């Protein structure tokens, strides 16, 4: 049995503080596990947007796996340095990588995904052999609308470990994208993880998305309100409430409030930029039918 | 019903990053010809092309709110792995059997949502807030082509709803212009009465037609056109006004019949059907030439063909169009 | 062995029209417990009582042809004196030693008559006329309890014959329903493949199981479930198909082994014995609860207990019965 | 020796036209025999269903024996008059009958048998003393399934005249009903009369019934086909072919043809009515196990 089971589980379902708390309590039964624990501790600080902790405490003497988390911390924290980090990352990958260092590949692929470079991120993850590497591949293939390829990688995880948390999560993502009878499958996975662990912002909107997909808007309202009470700034809640609001017949002043609220979510969800782009696309097309 | 083609065995026909599949918003566009589905898809140019050919829109500026708010309800979002860009979900209306290729997006504006808003429009009208009623009426009107509707009777209702919004918008437009005009000259007062009489042929709810007949009854009584004023009074009374107004009306009527003479020849024909030019506010008698709004049915005297309809504020007067499309029914 | 009771002398113990004696058809009923003998006797109520207790019949409508045609072969007729109503003869099967009281009627349907009809059933199946094969199969099935049979081995064969007719009737029922179902949705195609795979576990003749494996091999190959399709191919090949089909099958197999992955989880277990629910066409895995047809062995999921078996069309699912009776042997 | 031997023999074995032909040739060697000949002449016309001959030619001046044949002719010819004839017949019998007029008693008993009144018919025949009266009693007792009583009356005929045609015929009827070793006895009697005289429809089916009783279906097929060629409408052939057909494994479409053919046999054999009754009994019992 895996001494870090609770730690990794808390992280992947979005319960970052519980991850941080339980990482600081476990007993050091190895130096291999010791570094692995620290990786999740610091990725949890990344997830809480506390890049200063990650950046100050991982030193040049720190383990290679931690150097990889710190690389990712630099990129998220320092917008001006991003292009130069990616340039160096391309040079590393072209030179030589330790393929057994799955932590480095997930940190490489994390950087590429943010840099809107899924080919590079898949090219890195292809080199690794680990469950999160597959799980991250499933997510990227789903974003590429290749549900066919996603199913094959998910099937890999199902043969290796049906009951693992990443496999359940990947099953839910694959099911949410397949639709039909499978939307209920995804819902119960998200529910079962909420009622074993704790109903995090990630699981709350996970569940709401499965309701909204079956058109069950009223059943989704409770979940989004609970998510809103926990954290007024989690953007996915705000976006989902815009959808839910309109499907419940509420006034456009509510959709407008959630749009202004989303500009201060200070978590970098693309929705506002795509919205402003569609503002600009529309202004441009108006002048195409009537050049004033 | 033999063994069939289901029994015949057929012809079996580095690292490379994979290529994208079609996005679910593109699937929406492929499978739908209704404007709201393309707007939910984020495909504004194809949506505008559809509204243009079907319903006659050329000035899309006044659609900006509808378009953008519709766009915002199109996709849900959920986080997969921590610290990576979130996922998007694309809820389909035929979700039980949508599959990969056949989806078409969930319905977010229903016809009864609009029929319900008619009531706030009516109240606003009754209490006199014409500018706000017109704004609320036009919003219902422009929203109708964003519907998705199941059966032939709802297509009928959605058309009647458009016609209701038109009737009110042009009627209230007549009254608001009558109030901006000067009442100094005799010839100026004659023009005001005409407009008050035109408004009398708008097809509104009885409670509102009582108010416009009351208005026409005063102006024609002050003009000393008692023969025509009397028939406004007889028509007001037949709608069944509240007791105080019946009494004020009966007293004005028996005074009209004691002198049933019109002092002036006005340009208003009681026994002759016409439509109200929604730009110049003059009557167009049923035989004479008209150019129409292809969505609302607003009538215009022919000078205005090609201009922006004053009622809808977005359509081309007299353009030939396919017709409103708001249901899969219409694509047999 | 003395002089015996054969030597002891015993106690010696108008116009009136005489009364009838027992008729020979009543003698038949007294001396027999087999349904066909009571039908030949014209005693339909007692025949139905026997079929009900022994084999589970409640809906006797579909027996009308068998009953009436059987009745018609029961008695011969011959004229005695001219111009008087003719006589009837009642041919007995034990005629050499029947006497007045012990007769039991001649045998008109033999087990081999039925075994011969199996061949036309098989041909009809091979050429694809499923509706006509099922009708011909059910006729054999309902005819088995009308047999009269000499020894224990013929009772065995008559049971196997029933089981053969059942296997075909439910199998063909699966295929005919698979062909009525739509193939549009992915989820719809998954359901079709399942049914094609269930049919693969019907116990038919090899020439027919080759056709159903060919069908299952196409549908699973088109689905891109290559791991399961490969085992249909290996099983098809082991039955020894004609050379052209072996070649088409070998090519489909070596393509499956170059990608031995199933794309979808279907509800079909290769390594797990089940019975086919003959009403809902879903698998019942050998441990789970079943209600059965008391004559044919058709399996049903428990919801259906008390209903009319879809296979025989005349029996009560799950009724407890004495068992088939078609021989004097069974009444020791 | 009996001058009417050939005439009566032809009648009783069903060779009606030979009876009619030989009755018109014999020389009038009495007035007693003269009337007796006419009785068989007209009963032969009855047997050919030519009731018009019997009805037109027997006048109110005709001999009493002929009045009795004409009575029977009226009953067979006029369905509407049957109940009233039987009513009058009951009144005659209750009033006074000439007991020596065996022709009247056989005509009375013939009417009662058709009227489904064997008690009355036996009561009439009891009063007569003649060979056909006994022979007709044997037939009625056999229909009543009283083979015990039949044997005693047959024994009466055997002591009086072993070689008579009625005694042979009665022996065959008694043997056909006793079965076992006696079925062969009946067969040879029917055969011996066919190969002295002519193989009539009555003798052909007589023989076939003896084969079918011993289960010798294939030996019966020749006889029924020969009977069918002679007269497509004789019903007993049609019924026997239904039995024979099924015992030879022929298709149900053959049993169906003989059933439709039997509806136009236009000779009043009960089989179709009993068949339709069993159709109705079955329909009724189906609704008893499942009241729809």
């Amino acid at each position: 049995v895996d001494e870090l089971f609770d730690v990794k589980n808390a992280f992947y379902i979005g319960s970052y503080q519980q991850c941080i708390n339980e990482a600081q309590r476990v007993k050091l039964s190895s130096p291999e596990r010791d570094v692995e624990r620290d990786v999740f501790l610091y990725r949890a600080y990344l997830a809480q947007r506390k890049f200063g902790v990650v950046l100050d405490e991982i030193k040049p003497s720190s383990a290679p796996e931690l150097q990889a988390v710190r690389m990712f911390a630099d990129y998220l924290a320092h917008e001006s340095r991003r292009d130069s980090i990616v340039a160096e990352l391309d040079r590393e990958m072209s030179r030589s990588v330790d393929v057994t260092n799955t932590t480095f590949l997930l940190m490489a692929a994390s950087i590429y995904l943010h840099d809107q470079n899924p080919d590079a991120a898949l090219r890195a993850l292809h080199q690794g052999d680990s469950l999160e590497c597959t799980a991250m591949t499933v997510q990227i293939l789903l974003k590429l609308d290749r549900l066919d390829l996603a199913r094959k990688e998910l099937k890999r995880m199902q043969d290796l470990d049906e009951d693992a948390t990443l496999t359940q999560l990947a099953t839910a993502w694959v099911s949410l994208a397949t639709g039909g009878e499978k939307l209920q499958d995804a819902y119960y996975i998200f529910q079962e993880m909420a009622d074993k662990c704790s109903p995090t912002l990630l699981l709350l909107n996970g569940q709401a998305a499965c309701h909204m997909a079956q058109g069950r808007w009223e059943a989704a309202e409770g979940l989004l309100q609970e998510a809103l009470d926990k954290d007024s700034g989690y953007p996915e809640t705000l976006v989902n409430l815009i959808v839910l609001s309109q499907h419940l017949g509420k006034p456009p002043e509510v959709t407008n409030r959630y749009l202004s609220q989303l500009k201060d979510a200070h978590r970098s969800h693309p929705f506002i930029k795509e919205y402003q782009a569609k503002e600009n696309d529309f202004d441009r097309l108006v002048l195409q039918y009537a050049p004033s | 019903e033999g063994w069939g083609e289901d029994a015949e065995l057929q012809l079996p026909p580095f690292f490379v990053p994979p290529t994208k599949g079609t996005s679910p918003t593109q699937i929406w566009c492929n499978n739908s010809q209704l404007p709201v589905d393309h707007i939910l898809a984020g495909s504004f140019e194809t949506a505008m092309r559809l509204l243009h050919d079907q319903v006659g829109v050329i000035q899309f500026g006044p659609y900006k709110q509808l378009f953008l708010q519709t766009y915002a309800r199109g996709r849900t979002t959920y986080q997969a792995l921590p610290c990576l860009p979130s996922m998007y979900g694309y809820p389909n209306r035929n979700w039980k059997d949508a599959g990969l290729k056949n989806g078409v997006p969930a319905v977010g504006l229903k016809l009864n949502d609009l029929i319900q808003r008619l009531q706030l429009c009516y109240q606003l009208t009754t209490v006199g807030k014409f500018e706000e009623a017109v704004e609320k009426f036009r919003s219902i009107l422009l929203s109708v082509p964003l519907l998705v509707v199941d059966n032939k009777q709802e297509i009928a209702e959605a058309q009647q709803l458009i016609t209701i919004c038109r009737e009110y918008i042009v009627g209230l437009s007549v009254e608001t212009e009558r109030k901006k005009l000067p009442k100094e000259t005799l010839e100026q007062q004659k023009r005001i009465c005409e407009m008050a009489a035109y408004f009398t042929h708008s097809n509104l709810q009885p409670v509102h037609m009582i108010l416009v007949l009351r208005t026409a009854l005063n102006l024609f009584f002050k003009l000393k056109n008692f023969k025509t004023a009397a028939t406004f009074a007889r028509r007001l009374l037949e709608l069944g006004p509240k007791p105080e107004v019946a009494q004020q009306t009966r007293k004005i009527l028996s005074a009209c019949e004691k002198n049933p003479t019109d002092a002036y020849q006005l340009n208003y024909d009681m026994h002759n059907p016409f439509d109200i030019c929604a730009a110049s506010y003059r009557p167009i008698y049923r035989g004479k030439p008209v150019e129409k709004c292809p969505l609302s049915g607003a009538c215009y005297s022919p000078e205005f063909k090609g201009q922006i309809c004053r009622v809808t504020t977005v359509t081309e007067i007299g353009k030939d169009v396919i017709g409103l499309r708001i249901s899969p029914l219409q694509f047999r």
